[PDB]
Parts: C-alpha cells; structure tokens; sequence
C-alpha cells in the first residue's frame, strides 16, 4: 500500500479507501461489467510494486489501522507503537510473507520455527487428491486419500490455494493421554 | 498369511480346552487358569464377582499382550475350598444376577 | 472468530 | 503426522470399546503422547485442537490465520458457553474397567495428514538372494531383493 | 550405529503385524525413537556365533556404559512420568487394584504384603507396591539438599532389603544416573536380575498409570493473571535497564573496562540484561505453577522439557540471535524497514517479548525464523563434521 | 501381642504440608516432659485438633509377620478397636540422640513416625515391624 | 505441486542463512533440510 | 429383586435409563457387550457385474458394507462358517443385488432403498435396508450421470461388531456415574474452581447435591448409572439391551458348560 | 462512506483480487 | 570402503520399529513373515532330530 | 468425496442428512449451527463430519465418460 | 484446478526451476584479508543483455 501524507485529515493515510474496495467485491460478485480488477489499482496509483533494493529507501507500516492514525486484552500479543511519522508504505498483510507450504500451518505464529520448517517439508508428501482429473491420467505412483476433509482451523490465505476443495488430510478426534504405554 | 482367524477369538481350538486348569505352586489352594478365545468383558467381571465370595483369599487377572483373546486369571482361596468349585459358585451367580436383571428389565419394558 | 463468505448477500444488498 | 512436525507412526490399534471415552460417549480416533508436547513447543498444535473443537460445535470454521487478534481467552469462553470445560479438557473413562480416570484428558478434533511412508513399502528380508554381477555380492535395492 | 551398544543381540519373539517390536528402555542407546526410523537385523548361521552373540552382545550385559561408567538405559518415558505420581505420599491404592498390580509382576512369590493402613479401609501406599518388583538385598540411600531421615519435603532416596522407605522415585534414582538404582542392582545381582527389574518396573508402573491416566493441555501453559503482571514488570525493568544504558553510551559517558571496545561492552551490557530478565521472568511462571500443572510435573518427573521450555511457552521467548551477536542491520542501519535506522532497541535488533502462548508479531516472527534456521544449519554441519571426525 | 510402647501425647501442632490427606503432627508426653513425637497420617481417617492428649500404642502384633493380609471375619479378638487408629510399618533407624534420650524412626509404607524420649521407656523398640494404634 | 513451481535454486559469505532482505520475498519457513538447507527457497 | 432400570427416555431410536443396584464392571461389560458382540447381518462379499461409475469398485463395495439392515429375526439365521451350505444359502445369508443405471440427463443418485433381496427369507424379518429418513430415501450410495451403469451382486452375513464395525448395531454409548463427584474416583483438575468451570452433569438432577460439610463415605460403591444407548436401526434399542444382556448370559454360561467338562 | 479510511479485514479483498488477476504461477507464465 | 569394510550381506531384514511395554528388555518382536524368510541352519543330532523332522 | 456413510466415532445417521443439510441452506438461508441442530446431530463428533466433508464427486461427474 | 507452469517432454511433466545468480553490472567490494598483497578487491561482472 502507498501511504499518502498530505491528506484532507492533515496527516498520512492510504490512497486506498472503501469505494475502491466496494467495487472490488462488486466485480468479485458479478460472478454490469466494469472489472475493477487489481490492475486498476495500479494505474490508479493505489498500490506500488516494490523490490528489495527499493526497500532500503522506504519506511513501511505493519497494519494500517495499527499505525497510521495517531493515538486491552492480557491475552493479546504486545504490539509496537506508531511514533514513526514518515511512513511511505503499509504492508498489505504481513501473513503474506509465507510460502505456499507455510500458510497451511494453523497459527504458525505460536510454534517454534523449525517445527514449521519440518511441517513445510512434510505436507509435500502428505497424500491427498492432487488433481481432480486424476481418474484419467496414466501417471505412476499417484496416491489418493478416500474421504478428504477440509480442515477446521483454516487460514485466510489457504482459500486461494484451493486447499478447501482438494484437502490433504482428515480432522481426527485426538486425545493427548498416556493411555497404554504404546 | 500371518493373520489369525476370528471365530477362535471365541471358537474352541481342537484338542484345546477353552480353559486351562493349571495348578500353580506359589501358594496353597491358589490356582491360575488360562482363558483361550476371550477378552476383558468376560475377564473383568469374573474378577469382580470373585472379590465378593467370602471364602476367597486372592483373585486377579491380566491380559498379557493385546494380540490374543487370552487373558490369565489367578485364584487363591482359603484352605480346602477348591477354586474350580469356587468358579461355579461365582459363575452360577452372575447368570442369576442377569436372569434376575433381564426379566427385572423385561418387565421394565412391557411397561412402555 | 470465524470464516464468513455469503456477504455477497450483504454486498449485493449493501449495494 | 500433525500439521506441526509431529511425524509419528501407528503404535497400535485398539478397537473401540477399549478406547477410553468421555461422558458424552465419544471415543478418540487417535491417541498421542503428552511427552510429545513439552520440548516441541508445539503450542499451536494445542490451540488448533481447542479451536477446532469450538468450530465443530458452533458450526463455523476456525480461523487459524496467523497475525490475528484471536487470542486463547477469546476461544476459551466461546468453548465454555457450549457446555464444555473451558480448556478443552474433559473427564474421560477408562475403557477396560469402565472406571473414571483419576485425571482429565485433553480432547478435540485436529487436522491430520497421512504420508507415503507405508510399511508395506519398507519391509524386506533376504537369505541368499541374487548376487551382483561384479563382486558376486548380494544385490542392492529393496524392489530388487537387495541386501 | 556409533556405539558398541548400537548393536546388541535380542532374543526373538515372533509376533503378528509387520514392525520390529521392542521394549522402550533400550531406545535410548540406539538413539532411536518411533518417528518412523527403520532398523536392520542380522541372523548368525552357526552355533559359535550365536554363542558369540549371546554371551557378548546381549543387551543385559551392556548396561553400564564403559564409556562414562554409568548405565546407558534409565527408566525413561511416561513410565518415568508414571512412576513419579505412584511413589507420592498423597497416593494410596486399594485392594481390588493393589491386587491386580501385584499379579502383573511375573516374578512374584504370591504374598500380599501388609497394607500400610487398616481400620479404616485396608489401603496401600504406592511405594510399597513398587517395592515388590525390586528384588531383595538392595540397599541404597541418597540425601539431597534438605533430606532428613524424616524428609519434610520428601527429597532423597532410602531403600532397604528391597523395600522403598522414603523419597520420591524419579530420574535421579531410576533414570540413567551415576549411582541410582539400576547401577546398583547391576553390580550386585548381575545383569540378568536387572533385566527383569526393567521389565517389572514397566509392567507395574504402566498398569497403574493406565488407570490413573495422564494428560496435558493449554491450561498447563496458563499462568496466574497477576504473575503475568510481574512478568511485564520484569519486561519493563529490562527496557528501563536497556534504555538507561543506551544514553550512557550516547552521553559519551560509558567506560568499557580494559579489553573490549565501547560497542562490544555495550553489547554484553545489554544482552546480559535481556537474558537475565527473560530468565528472571521464566523463574516466576515456573514458580507460580501448581503441582497440578502437568508440564510442571513432566519437568519435575525429569521425563521431558526443562525450565526453558515452559519459560518459552508462557513467560517469554527472549532474545533471538545469530552468531551469538544480536540480529544484524541487514539493510542499512536497520534489520527491517518497518523501523528507522540507528534503532538498536531490543525489539528492533531482535528481542522477542511475547511467549509462544500469545503469538508472535511479524517482525518478531521473522526474527525468530532467523535463529531457528541458524540452529538447523549448525545441526546439519555439526553432524557432518562429527560423523567424519569420529570416523 | 503387647504394646511395645505407649504414652499420652497431646497434639501440640498439625501441619498439612502440600498434602491433601497428609499432615505433620506434634505431640508430647504428659507423663514425662522430655517425650515427644512428630508423625504423619492421613488426616481424613483421623483429622486433628491442637492439644488433644493422645495415648499412643504400638503393639507389635494383634492376637492377645510372613502373613499375607487377610480380611476379617467376626469377633476377631484383635486389637485397635478400642483404639481409634491403626497402620502397619517397620522401623528403620534407632537414633540415640543424647544421653538416654533416644529416637526411633518408623516408616509405615511411606508414613513417618519419630518418637523421642527416655531409652528406659523405649527399651521395647528393637527392629520389630510394629503397628500403630492411637485413640482419642 | 504448487510450491514446487514457486521453488528456486542456488548452486554454489554465508549463503545458507536467511537475510533480512528476504522479507516477504522468499518463505522464511520452508526450505528442505540437509544438503540444500538455505540454497533452496520458495517464493 | 436384583438391579433396577429406570427407563427415562425412549426415542424411536434412543433409549436412556438409570442402572440401579449394580456393581461396576457389570455396568461396564454390559456396555462393552452392547458395542461388540451383537450378532448382525451386513453386506460382505461384493461381486461386480458391470461398473461404469467413477468410483473405484471396492470403494463402492466398502460403503455397501456399512448399510444397516433389518435384523430382528437375526437368530433364525445361522452363521456363514457354520453353513455346510455351498458357502451361502437361505439358512446362512441374505443375497442382495442392485440395478443402478445412469439414465436421465441430470445426475442420478443412488440409495439403499434401491436394493432388492433375492432369497427365500422364510418370511423372516431381516435384511430390509434401513431408511431412517421420512422421505423413504435411504443412505446415499453413489452418483450416476447420463449413461453410467452399475449392476452387481452382494452377499450379506451374520456377525458381531467386533469383527468389523459394519456389523455394529450400536453407536456412541453415553456412560457416567457419580456425576456428583461424591465418590472421588477423579480429581477435578482446575485453575480456580471445580465448581465454576465444570458443568454439572445432566445427571446431577437424578442424585442429590453432595450435602457437603460431611465426612467421606469411603465405602460407597457405584450403582445407579447413567447410560444412553443409541442404535442405528439395525434393531430398535430395547431389543439391543435384550440382545445385549442375553448375549452376556449366553457368554458366562459357556464357561460353566465347558467347566462342566471336567 | 466511499472515502473512509480502511480496516485490516478489507485487505483480503485487495488480495483476493490480486490472485484473481494473476494466479500463483504468474512469473512462470509471464 | 564399499566392498571390503562394508558390503551388502545376506540373512538380514529391515523395517520400522514400534514401542512395546510387554516385551522383555532383551527381546525383539519379529514380524511373523520376516521370520518365515530369514532362517538359520541346524545340524541333525539324536536330540533335535525329532523336532526338526516335525518342522520339515 | 461422497458423504461418508456413518461417522468414524459415533456412527449416527449421515447418508441421509447430506442433502437434507443442503435444502436447509439454500431454502432457509440457514446458519450451520442451527442447521445440523435441526438435523438432529446434537453430539459433535458428527458435528465434525458433515461440517467438513468435501463433496468432490460433483467434480468428476463433469467429465465426459 | 491445474495451473500449467511447465512443459511435457517425452510425455512427462518437467518443470524449470528458478535458478539464481549474482546480478550483472554491479560494482562490488570485498576484502581479502588473506596475507595476499590485495587487501581490497572491487569487481564488476559486466554482461551484455
Ligand atoms: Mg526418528
Ligand atoms: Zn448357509
Ligand atoms: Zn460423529
């Protein structure tokens, strides 16, 4: 996102606002035809593509509402302050710094990092249903779970990964007990 | 190929007593008896009843290892009170408790 | 604390 | 394996009536071992199992998206109201004696993955198989009757 | 396979279903666990080898490691968790049960000991039952801090004739210690007896654990809402103790003592403050727990975890690190752009002041990935150097 | 058969250290000023009040032991019935604390008894696996 | 199948570590363990 | 008389009761009987005539296992093994077959109710597939579009749930006692208050409050239990307990019988 | 309103477009 | 290395391991199959000739 | 795929609830928690199954055969 | 649900992986604190597009 500093409020905010978003789900929910697609955000100067070299030069914000307006649960993680004036960008959403593999872990922000790394490797040999057309491919060594189940603790990302239509496991009623030694 | 059948989880093996009347030597008028082809339900009862006869010194059982329908059962009585003939006196009794219960539930039901 | 989708019912109505 | 690097295997199978059970009559699919937790830090594996329980009660889908405000306390009270112990714990009954269990059990659903590494692919034994060409040694390779 | 005792000669019990199947307490030497590891087997073909195997490479013979003159096989897992609860004073066991537990021990004479309580309600105490499996003759005693022949907080060990008398059986006694039990039986009655001892102590303590059950759960990671306050106070003093120091350097009014630069001394000045504060916190959370709190038991049982684990769960995660230095200014003068430059502040350079319970904040999370990998690389190489070196 | 040792012991104090059933007791002879006791018990089955003068009996056996515990029948002219409370254990330490001040150390199955007093009163206490019988 | 397509590679300072600059560019979490820890990394 | 059974609720298909005046393992093993050794018919061997469908064969044949069947007159059927018959007959089994066709243009479902018995029941009352929906559409088996066929033959046999869940007459069994924790077989773990965050059993009505401020009747034993059986429709619930107990009676009496072979 | 400043939960809208725009193989297909 | 200090040998088996409390500290469970393939010769003597004959 | 026949843990009646489940949603604009409720699934091991099935076969059927 | 991203060679799904390289046309400085007489090395790996 592109912070904007000279703004009607007399301080910084985002060039993106509600109407923009409104037409989005509007265009999303065609599915008349105006197609307020991602591209439009660009040529409207809404969000700016940014690379590594460029980052050296800027000062980004974690979450907009978190930070941009100048200004509680004990169970909440403790969050940093908005002292920083000259923000020029705000992150789209930080949970978008994870690979395909990571954003299938529930709550990857509560575990111990190598666990994730272990998890990252593991799904890639979790069996599941790799591709719906499967009945007609003549591949070798394809493995298909029977009654795949969409998980419970999903993750706002994973929808995009269409996991919830080709899931790779089952919810199971597990009990953490020292039952019989075995 | 390595898989044992399933009737003889209850079907008597041939030339094999369903039980095994085995004297033990560790205690007088004690005994250990081997049960082919069954499981806790049969077992655990047969203990509990045997903790209520008064003429019994000791009674306990275990399943050695999950994979067979055998557990083992150990009775010790007071002197001159055979544990075989302490089984009947137990076992006769349970059916009594059921032929008591069942009909004392049969007539609990025609009431519906 | 949940996932809600049909707000197309809202958004097409809110529109 | 769980979704957190708890790759484990199947110790053993217990048909249902041996599985320890709760008052409600549920019986766990699958039992893991508390010593799995402590030095795996696999806290998220707990919270999922909690949240997943709440979801299957309410009907929603637990949002396990990371950097979200959704604390534990929030999840907890939500669980409580549905009539369960706040921390997902439950009374459970041993399945052999049909007795109470002198301590209470963690309990919920939780997403599990299966993995390729089935045993029937990993077993083989060899007593005078076929030798190599070169050193007349027993051949290698599991599919090939290797040594 | 890089012990002598990485290969031993087990007796064969032919079973059903298609895994290799083995008793746990020998899983420590193979450094093996059941997360899928495979294992090879070899069958000798002529008598001498069988004799050569049996009389040398049998497991029971291999129990004191000639490596560091102590046993290489404690009683280590949930059993070691299970055994703890059992030998507690608070515990008592009743006839119906005491009966069965005794039957399990297969070496058993057939003599019901006296219950430690009659009138009312004949009733045993765990320690006694356990004293069945232990063979006679044993004498063993160890006096911890504050162990007295009365033992008010129930420390130490004292066993006589094969009769536990006081103390709470645990790792330091039945694990793989210096001169805990298994060491002693071995020397006294040879291995063969000790082999049975491992068997029986497992058949009992499991059985009693089965019907006692044991579990864990998030609650075990929740602390007293108040003591959470103090954690935060200890968090605070640090930042104070951190912020204070910082100006002292910028005031140019800092002295590194002779040997290290201004900045390097500034580092040790800081990072100490962080670790100690984190540790100063974890202490409290660990202290605040109940004897109920299962993980607090697991650690007290010595079977898993340690102070650090729980301190990382509930108290705080504390400073991440690469190369032992703090996180480094990766871009110019700032690790991550979401911060300005010259910002050395603990949270910027890569402190972590939540705890695994209450989630990690993107900057923190990223940071915590850094060190988490650094371990992995190190693990990878530190093996490959070791494996080669040892070769 | 016989009381190996008896005397009154007023409950001077009771401390329930972290234990749900189990407590630390302090009692002393009325008869002789120097005879004392700290002993554990399961309170439930005999819970406790400060300054209860407790006469205390030990009585190495029952009739008036290489013996698998047996369930009573009837009219078993045992002991401990006119006594309130009973256990089973064995000594493990004959500590001679001073001049004829002695102490013994009885664990009962994990339950800890520590007398102290005059040897001369305590002559009867020699490595018998004794019982414990307190009333009132 | 997906992540595979968004893999990278790096044949062969310390190029196995996880530099600040990888923020949001390559996954701070996923990397196969062993010989290629670090040198394989997914977008 | 012996133990007592206060039947509280009876759904068409669920039976609750309190099990009064009874020892514990008794209560248990009545239950584990209920789950495990209730003889029952169910589809086992699955010949396939013709499968166009998208499902792998046994994947069908699998679920064809778990289709509950009328099983009142089950005892008038004897077991497969005990059939000297040519491996099945009207004495041992029921043979069902199926004629499913993807004819219409919309997707065409499949249900149990599309099954046909093909064997001389001797008028028996077993095997009629179980339709616990009003609409007379039973279990969903499979989906057919335009132009997919399924013809097949099936043999169903007697058996008990232990041999394969399919033979289960029983579903999840409620079980509780001492709902009031008066017995102390269990220690309520807690952070603050067993009272506060431990919902009282439904059953806590049925037995008094703990009238606390009282000494502990250590000698209290368990009886007056709280169970809620729940069948599938393989047999209605009252016939389960009947078949449940009579089984256990038929069990112990076996021991004595062979015992009498001293 | 139409010019109102945004809330986090919006962004998922923004994102879901981005993928609808591109997909996951983008640089490959590009 | 690959063919003198170490080599592919016969009379071997390998699989995954599973814990078990009910096995004696020196025991090992062998999958009933594996045992059927591995073997070990034995010499007829007056003693085992009986049993051996029966095995055959 | 297809709507497993009865649940792994409980085993209560699912191979009927399936489409009944649906009409509820479309016709009654009805929430899930409410839905499974008036489906008569008061336990939750079941309140797992149907809640997280995936009816895939409604994809395969698209293919010409 | 497929997404392409790849080829088929002799009928088998191959995939080009991103390889990675140093970027061309970059001035770069290092040290060489090896005792060699060259205590700083600036480089550039010129490439023609
Ligand atoms: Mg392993
Ligand atoms: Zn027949
Ligand atoms: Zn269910």
């Amino acid at each position: 996102f592109i912070v904007e500093d000279d703004e009607s409020l007399g301080h910084k905010e985002l060039k993106v606002r509600k109407g923009h978003i409104a037409k989005l789900m509007a265009t999303e929910y065609q599915d008349d035809v105006e197609e307020y697609t991602w591209s439009s955000l660009l040529n409207e100067g809404l969000v700016e593509y940014i690379d590594a070299e460029e980052e050296e030069s800027i000062l980004i914000a974690m979450q907009p509402e978190d930070l941009e307006p100048a200004e509680v649960d004990p169970a909440k993680r403790i969050r940093v302050s908005h002292h920083a004036t000259t923000f020029t960008h705000c992150e789209i959403h930080p949970s978008m710094i994870l690979g395909v593999a990571a954003s299938i872990i529930p709550f990857p922000d509560h575990n111990q990092s190598p666990r994730n790394t272990y998890q990252s490797a593991m799904g890639k040999q979790a069996m599941g249903v790799f591709l719906t057309n499967y009945n007609v491919r003549m591949d070798t060594m394809a493995n298909i779970l029977y009654y795949p189940q969409k998980p419970l603790g999903t993750t706002r990302a994973m929808e995009y990964l269409k996991f919830r239509e080709l899931p790779a496991g089952q919810n199971a009623i597990v009990a953490i007990a020292c039952y019989s030694g075995y | 190929m390595n898989a044992p059948d399933r009737f003889e989880l209850f079907l008597l093996g041939e030339g094999e007593s369903k039980l095994k009347i085995d004297p033990d030597t560790k205690a007088p008028n004690a005994v250990v008896i081997t049960f082919e082809k069954e499981d806790h339900t049969l077992g655990n009862l047969i203990r509990a009843e045997l903790l209520n006869d008064r003429k019994v010194l000791f009674a306990a059982y275990k399943v050695e290892h999950p994979f067979f329908a055998r557990f083992k059962l150990r009775i010790q009585t007071t002197e001159g009170y055979d544990p075989k003939d302490a089984l009947k006196n137990a076992c006769n009794s349970i059916i009594n408790k059921l032929g008591a219960l069942k009909t004392n539930f049969e007539t609990e039901w025609n009431l519906q | 604390f949940i996932k809600r989708d049909r707000m197309r019912r809202n958004f097409l109505r809110m529109r | 394996a769980s979704r957190h690097g708890q790759k484990g295997t199947i110790g053993i199978t217990y048909r249902r009536e041996d599985m320890p059970f709760t008052a409600e009559g549920i019986v766990p699919d699958l039992i893991i071992n508390p010593h799995a937790i402590p030095s795996r830090m696999t806290v998220a594996h707990l919270i999922e199992c909690l949240l997943s329980k709440v979801a299957a009660l309410s009907g929603n889908e637990g949002d396990a998206s990371p950097f979200t405000d959704i604390t534990v306390e929030g999840i907890s009270k939500l669980l409580r109201e549905h009539g369960y112990q706040s921390r997902g714990f439950e009374v459970m009954y041993n399945g052999h004696t049909g007795k109470k269990l002198m301590a209470q059990i963690f309990f919920g659903p939780t997403y599990y993955q299966r993995l390729r590494h089935m045993v029937d692919d990993k077993i083989h034994a060899r007593a005078r198989g076929p030798m190599q060409v070169l050193t007349r040694q027993p051949v290698e390779g599991r599919s090939r009757d290797g040594g | 396979s890089l012990h002598k005792m990485s290969m031993m000669a087990h007796r064969v019990k032919v079973i059903p279903y298609s895994t290799f199947r083995l008793n746990l307490s020998v899983t420590s030497p193979y450094n093996a666990d059941f997360d899928g590891d495979e294992m090879n087997l070899h069958v000798p073909q002529s008598e001498e080898t069988r004799a050569e195997l049996s009389q040398l490479c049998a497991v029971p013979l291999q129990i004191v490691s000639p490596q560091s003159n102590k046993p290489c096989m404690g009683i280590v897992q949930d059993t070691l968790c299970g055994i703890r609860k059992l030998t507690l004073r608070d515990t008592f066991i009743e006839l119906d049960q005491v009966l069965n537990m005794l039957y399990w021990v297969p070496d058993w004479d057939g003599v019901i000991p006296t219950p430690a309580i009659i009138k009312p309600k004949p009733l045993w105490s765990g320690k006694q039952i356990l004293s069945v499996a232990i063979p006679n003759g044993i004498h063993l005693q160890r006096f911890d801090e504050g162990t007295t022949l009365l033992s008010p907080k129930d420390n130490g060990m004292l066993i006589i004739d094969g009769q536990i008398i006081f103390g709470v059986v645990e790792k330091k006694t039945v694990g793989s210690s210096n001169g805990g039990l298994i060491h002693v039986v071995t020397r006294e009655k040879g291995p063969q007896v000790c082999a049975k001892l491992f068997g029986n102590i497992q058949k009992v303590v499991n059985f009693w654990l089965l019907h006692n059950g044991f579990s864990t759960g998030i609650g075990d990671t929740i602390a007293d809402g108040p003591t959470m306050r103090e954690i935060t106070e200890t968090i605070a003093e640090a930042k104070k103790k951190v912020l204070d120091v910082t100006k002292e350097a910028q005031a140019n009014l800092l002295t590194a003592k002779h040997g290290m630069t201004l900045r390097e001394s500034f580092e040790d000045n800081v990072v100490r403050f962080l670790n100690e504060a984190r540790d100063k916190a974890g202490r409290l959370a660990e202290v605040n727990l109940k004897d109920l709190n299962n993980v607090k038991q697991m650690v007290m049982a010595g079977s898993k975890g340690s102070f650090i684990n729980i301190a990382q769960m509930s108290a705080c995660v504390g400073q991440q690190s690469v190369e032992g230095k703090r996180i480094a200014f990766g871009f110019v003068d700032r690790t991550l752009p979401h911060f300005s430059k010259d910002d050395y502040s603990p949270e910027s350079k890569g402190f972590v002041e939540n705890s695994y319970l209450r989630g990690l904040t993107p900057q923190e999370f990223f940071f915590h990935a850094m060190g988490g990998r650094e371990g992995l690389i190190d693990t990878a190489v530190k093996t490959a150097e070791t494996g080669y070196i040892q070769r | 058969s016989n009381t190996l040792f008896d005397d009154i012991f007023q409950v001077s104090e009771v401390d329930p250290g972290r234990y749900n059933k189990v407590c630390r007791i302090e009692a002393a002879s009325t008869t002789q000023d120097q005879c004392k006791l700290t002993l554990d018990i399961n309170v439930e089955l005999f819970p406790v009040a400060a300054q209860d003068s407790l006469t205390v009996t030990i009585a190495s056996s029952l009739n008036l032991a290489t013996r698998s515990w047996r369930p009573p029948q009837a009219g078993d002219r045992s002991l401990a019935d006119d006594y309130d409370y009973v256990m089973y254990g064995t000594a493990y330490k004959f500590e001679e604390v001073s001049k004829d001040l002695i102490a013994v150390y009885y664990s009962f199955g994990g339950l800890l008894m520590r007398l102290e007093g005059n040897y001369r009163n305590l002559n009867n206490l020699k490595q018998e696996n004794a019982y414990l019988l307190i009333r009132r | 199948t997906l992540s595979h397509l968004r893999r990278t590679n790096t044949p062969i300072a310390k190029p196995r570590q996880l530099h600040n600059t990888h923020w949001g560019l390559v996954c701070p979490a996923e990397t196969p363990e062993g010989q290629a820890c670090g040198l394989v990394k997914n977008l | 008389e012996g133990p007592q059974v206060k039947i509280r609720e009876a759904s068409k298909d669920n039976v609750d009761f309190i099990l009064s005046n009874v020892d514990l393992a008794m209560a248990n093993s009545l239950r584990r009987v209920m789950i495990a050794e209730i003889p029952t018919l169910a589809i086992d061997s699955v010949e396939v005539e013709t499968n166009t469908t998208v499902l792998a064969d046994e994947f069908i044949a699998h679920r064809l296992g778990l289709i509950p069947l009328q099983s009142m007159d089950i005892e008038q059927l004897e077991y497969s093994r005990d059939c000297f018959c040519e491996d099945h007959c009207d004495k041992c089994s029921v043979v069902l077959t199926l004629q499913a066709f993807g004819e219409s243009e919309s997707t065409t479902n499949v249900y149990s109710k599309d099954l046909v018995i093909v064997s001389n029941l001797m008028g028996r009352n077993i095997g009629h597939p179980i339709i616990q929906d009003k609409e007379g559409n039973g279990v969903l088996i499979c989906k057919l579009r335009k132009g997919q066929e399924l013809k097949l033959t099936c043999v169903a046999k007697k058996g008990i749930a232990k041999e394969h869940a399919k033979w289960g007459p029983a579903a999840a069994i409620e079980f509780e006692y001492d709902p009031w924790n008066k017995l102390k077989h269990t220690d309520y773990w807690y952070e603050q208050d067993s009272a506060k965050e431990w919902p009282q059993s439904k059953n806590c009505e049925y037995e008094d409050p703990p009238n606390e401020g009282d000494p502990f009747d250590y000698k209290a034993q368990a009886d007056t239990f709280y169970m809620n059986v729940e069948s599938v429709g393989s047999i209605p619930v009252d016939q389960v307990v009947v078949r449940g107990i009579d089984t256990l009676q038929k069990k112990v009496a076996s021991i004595l019988l062979a015992l009498t072979q001293m | 309103d139409e010019s109102a400043p945004i809330t986090a939960e919006d962004s998922w809208a923004v994102i879901s477009a981005f993928f609808r725009e591109k997909g996951l193989v983008s640089q490959q297909l590009d | 290395r690959g063919n003198l200090m170490g080599k592919r040998v016969d009379f071997s088996a390998r699989t995954v391991i599973s814990g078990d409390p009910n096995l004696e500290l020196d025991q090992v469970g062998v999958p009933k199959s594996i045992a059927k393939t591995l073997t070990y010769p034995e010499v007829v003597t007056p003693y085992n000739i009986d049993r051996l004959t029966q095995l055959v | 795929m297809i709507v497993p026949v009865r649940c792994f843990s409980c085993g209560k009646v699912v191979g009927d609830k399936w489409e009944s489940y649906l009409n509820l949603l479309q016709e009654d604009e009805l929430d899930e928690g409410t839905a499974l409720s008036r489906l008569g699934l008061k336990r939750y091991c079941c309140r797992r199954m149907i809640l997280t099935h995936v009816d895939l076969i409604e994809k395969f059927l698209r293919y010409n055969p | 649900f497929d997404m392409g991203g790849y080829f088929i060679i002799n009928g088998s799904e191959k995939v080009l992986i991103a390889q990675e390289r140093s970027a061309g046309n970059i001035v770069q400085v290092f040290k060489k604190a090896a005792p060699s007489p060259i205590s700083h090395v600036a480089e550039i790996r010129s490439a023609l597009e």
